[PDB]
RNA sequence: CCUCCGCAUAAGCCUGCGUCAGAUACUGACAAUUAACAGCCCAAUAUCUACAAUCAACCAACAAGUCAUUAUUACCCUCACUGUCAACCCAACACAGGCAUGCUCAUAAGGAAAGGUUAAAAAAAGUAAAAGGAACUCGGCAAAUCUUACCCCGCCUGUUUACCAAAAACAUCACCUCUAGCAUCACCAGUAUUAGAGGCACCGCCUCACUUGUUCCUUAAAUAGGGACCUGUAUGGCUCCACGAGGGUUCAGCUGUCUCUUACUUUUAACCAGUGAAAUUGACCUGCCCGUGAAGAGGCGGGCAUAACACAGCAAGACGAGAAGACCCUAUGGAGCUUUAAUUUAUUAAUGCAAACACCUGCAUUAAAAAUUUCGGUUGGGGCGACCUCGGAGCAGAACCCAACCUCCGAGCAGUACAUGCUAAGACUUCACCAGUCAAAGCGAACCUCAAUUGAUCCA
RNA sequence: GCUAAACCUAGCCCCAAACCCCACCUUACUACCAGACAACCUUAGCCAAACCAUUUACAUAAAGUAUAGGCGAUAGAAAUUGAUGGCGCAAUAGAUAUAGUACCGCAAGGGAAAGAUGAAAAACCAAGCAUAAUAUAGCAAGGACUAACCCCUAUACCUUCUGCAUAAUGAAUUAACUAGAAAUAACUUUGCAAGGAGAGCCAAAGCUAAGACCCCCGAAACCAGACGAGCUACCUAAGAACAGCUAAAAGAGCACACCCGUCUAUGUAGCAAAAUAGUGGGAAGAUUUAUAGGUAGAGGCGACAAACCUA
């Protein structure tokens, strides 16, 4: 089946400015009361979520330096300890991860 | 084109010469026969017709004793590797020649004629009349063109004036200076005419190719002389 | 008989330009 | 999770995912592949070189087979050159195709079917299915099972229209017909048990087969299949052993073929994001019914209906897209093929006569082989049949003229005379022209019938 | 306001005048060994004759005359006479040309497109859309109207045809390009005039000169000369491959690789200008296949299918 005729513009606007089409306005959009930058009620904030990705990439590597090599996941609890930070009679007993940095506020 | 005909060698000899199917090409490289192509691949037994070719520095009737009767890829007839004085070469085998025989070839024409034997040659005014004969030649010293297929004979019809009546094996009749020689009894492989092919993956490999698929829709001749 | 009509190729640099 | 693969050599390509820097597997610069592997050879003149391979030993052969030197003379005093990369080649493409060889026979090597979501229809692939088991259908196609007994054709294995036909067609061993008495480029380095050109198709038996009707088996039912008898036609006819993706028939089984469809998975699909064609397209503000009409309306007439828009399906229409219809007819348009179509023998082969002392040349004749060209028209489409020119009568009643593959008659002469001589006003005219008609007067003489009863130019 | 639009010179056309280090024929662009092999040979056909067969063109004047010629389409003499640039193009034009390059094809061979600033860079307008989607009804317009629509009237165009809105052809649309050439005799206008004309020719008012006067695309074809057997048909040389099982020296059976392509489904601008999946035939032979060579179109080759010879 092939076109019988060229359809007009008028045809081709009516069709492609359609409300349908158009792309709708969110309502769910907001201010992320931690850092301020927008996000999506349903949604966690990209920029703390990405503050907590960056976060947790660091321990990992630290993670994997301490464990050293494929196939050597601990058989026991883990904390992670900032510069500054002595593991206390509750950690006492799991591995630590050591983060040259301050404890983030964030983190607790 | 650029065909080269093999049968470029000189000096004859026993070896088995490497051939070159031409598969019915002229030199042209165009098709010239139908129905040649492939086939087993064959070595060329250089064959001496000239029954009577004196070694060099000897003259005269001589003797030569058969070493082995072979089948040759190239003849239908089975030839023979005959040895005399201090040289080899290989012949066409007549239907009663075993190895160890002794063959004489002689260009003696006496008064009477020669006993017999198969498998000898002599001059053709030296054979009794009615002897069976092969490889016969047309001129004295020509060499043997004529009954030289497996089991073909002629026959020795007269010897009138200084020229001998050869029937051929097609009962044609041939007048040749009695001079010319020829060897006595018939060609081997008598049994050839009886051969059953069979297959025809058997003619394929003789290298007769198939014929065209195309559909498509007397008293003797007179005596043939050379005197 | 078969009625066959070999394909045309355009020439290559109509669509080889660039910027 | 997959493993078709993969790694090398050959062939092919020629720097085509190496580093750096830039943009918006691209651009510019830089670097690289190192000979032992491979290629690139040989001083002459003669002269040697019968005895396969197959574990080569037995055996077994037929298709009869890649592998060898010596004699004399020259001659050492010298390790260059070229390929070496890659994700690669031929297919317009990072193309599901094609691509030789050695090893790996599932890999130690090489790879990723899912961009995300939902789980609509339709579509593709797959799995399962109650009872039934071909009732589907042209046909058991497909699928599921592993399954008998036949018939036709072809003997068989093979070949074929690459890209719609794989066959009963072509070939084929075997048999048969014809031609040929011979060597230095095929046939053939052959010689009648040979070679070539053919026909048919193994073998075996003969020199009965097919048609007209009646009947039997097979099914519940048969224009299907098989088997009989009965009437006439017509040395190439019968005979199926084996074989066949050949064409029909069939038992049993099997099963989604079907009664009668359903469920699920994958792809597809729909939505989201990126990239982003093709045919088509007069303009369209693009409704239904009836009627009309270039003989079938969205657009015309009379009625009815009617806010505007997307999205997903459907295929009744847009005489829908696609290919200036392959069918049919026409064209003083082609081409292929066949000929006892026309015209030729330039070319070969023979002869014969010349010329020369068999060959060559010239001229004729006969064949083979071909070559060039054509294949009328009317026509109730075309073909077949009939017809094609001329005159009389109706149609066409009365000046003239009127078609018909309309109705009827006829003609292609005959006869008589030899002024059936010559000239010349004026007229007619078959709707043109050509052609065909009549004719006063005059000279010269005596004192043409018939409706058609025919034909130009050129050329003889 | 985006796509875009324009532009002037790169050059070209017609005339005049004038005559114009090394490597490389072997596999070209390859330093360096016994050659011998060397070229002349009527064009044909299309086309016209409305077919086609003999035939058909390849200074002025005499003259389109003598002649030739299916005496027809047409062909056609000789004696004799005397013989300094552009009312061109200007980037779809003009050379094909920025180049015989890129690209395409094995080869012969085919064959493009395009650029635009300024003295110095060491300084508004086609189509298509967007601004700005749309209102009942209809060849989209016209008559109008206060009012866009609503009212009434109106069956796109071209070609072809007896007759088309036709459901007959063409067209998506914009820009550019794209198609009537000429004699005889007439007619009009001049000059001169029994003469006209700048030799020839015409003339019983003619003659000289001028004005006016006849298209584009399209076949299947035919012939000549080249190019093609890296595909395919067959062949030549020397090579290679064919597991396993049954049988036993087999154009044997089952069945891998391999070759082929029976049937079905999908695909049909496809992965593919013939493929994919399954299924299937052969798979030690008349097998398959790599390499180099050969047969070339009045031809080759062909187990004839009028097969194949670079889709
Ligand atoms: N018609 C024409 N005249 C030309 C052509 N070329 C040159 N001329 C003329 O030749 C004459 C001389 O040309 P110039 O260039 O002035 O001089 P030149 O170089 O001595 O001339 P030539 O000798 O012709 O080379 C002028 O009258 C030019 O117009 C040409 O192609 N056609
Ligand atoms: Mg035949
Ligand atoms: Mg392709
Ligand atoms: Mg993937
Ligand atoms: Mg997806
Ligand atoms: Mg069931
Ligand atoms: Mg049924
Ligand atoms: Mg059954
Ligand atoms: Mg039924
Ligand atoms: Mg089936
Ligand atoms: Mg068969
Ligand atoms: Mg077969
Ligand atoms: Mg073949
Ligand atoms: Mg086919
Ligand atoms: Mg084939
Ligand atoms: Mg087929
Ligand atoms: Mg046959
Ligand atoms: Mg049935
Ligand atoms: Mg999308
Ligand atoms: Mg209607
Ligand atoms: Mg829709
Ligand atoms: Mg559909
Ligand atoms: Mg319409
Ligand atoms: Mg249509
Ligand atoms: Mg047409
Ligand atoms: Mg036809
Ligand atoms: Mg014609
Ligand atoms: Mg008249
Ligand atoms: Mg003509
Ligand atoms: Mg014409
Ligand atoms: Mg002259
Ligand atoms: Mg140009
Ligand atoms: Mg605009
Ligand atoms: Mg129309
Ligand atoms: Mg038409
Ligand atoms: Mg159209
Ligand atoms: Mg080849
Ligand atoms: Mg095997
Ligand atoms: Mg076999
Ligand atoms: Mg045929
Ligand atoms: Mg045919
Ligand atoms: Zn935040």
């Amino acid at each position: 089946a092939a076109p019988k005729n060229r359809r007009t513009i008028e045809v081709n606007r009516c069709r492609r400015r359609n409300p349908q089409k158009l792309i709708k306005v969110k309502n769910n959009i907001d201010v992320c009361p931690e850092c301020g930058h927008l996000k999506q009620k349903h949604v966690l904030c990209a920029y703390c979520y990405e503050k907590v990705c960056k976060e947790t990439a660091e321990i990992r590597r630290q993670i994997g330096k301490q464990e050293g090599g494929p196939f050597k996941a601990p058989t026991i609890e883990t904390v992670v300890l900032y510069t500054g930070e002595t593991p206390s009679e509750q950690d006492q007993g799991k591995r630590i991860i050591e983060r040259d940095r301050k404890r983030p506020s964030w983190f607790t | 084109a650029n065909f080269v005909s093999w049968k470029s060698r000189t000096k004859y000899t026993i070896t088995p010469v490497k051939m070159r199917k031409s598969g019915g090409r002229d030199h042209t490289g165009r098709i010239r026969v139908h129905g040649i192509g492939g086939g087993h691949k064959q070595r060329y037994r250089m064959i001496d017709f000239l029954r009577f070719r004196p070694e060099e520095t000897k003259s005269g009737p001589f003797e030569e004793k058969v070493i082995q009767v072979r089948y040759d890829p190239c003849r239908s007839a089975d030839i023979a590797l005959v040895a005399g004085g201090s040289r080899k070469r290989w012949i066409i085998a007549t239907e009663n020649m075993q190895a160890g025989d002794t063959i004489l070839n002689s260009n003696h024409i006496g008064r009477m004629a020669v006993a017999a034997r198969e498998g000898d040659a002599h001059p053709l005014g030296a054979l009794p009349v009615g002897t069976l004969i092969n490889n016969v030649e047309s001129e004295p010293g020509r060499g043997a063109q004529y009954i030289r297929a497996a089991g073909t004979c002629g026959v020795l019809l007269r010897k009138v004036n200084g020229t001998a009546i050869i029937q051929l094996p097609s009962k044609r009749q041939m007048q040749v200076l009695e001079t010319c020689v020829a060897t006595v009894g018939r060609v081997s492989n008598v049994d050839h005419n009886k051969r059953v092919i069979g297959k025809a993956g058997r003619n394929r490999w003789l290298g007769k190719r198939p014929n065209s698929g195309r559909w498509h829709r007397r008293p003797l001749p007179p005596m043939k002389s050379y005197v | 008989k078969k009625r066959f009509t070999p394909p045309i190729y355009q020439p290559k640099f109509k669509t080889e330009k660039e910027f």
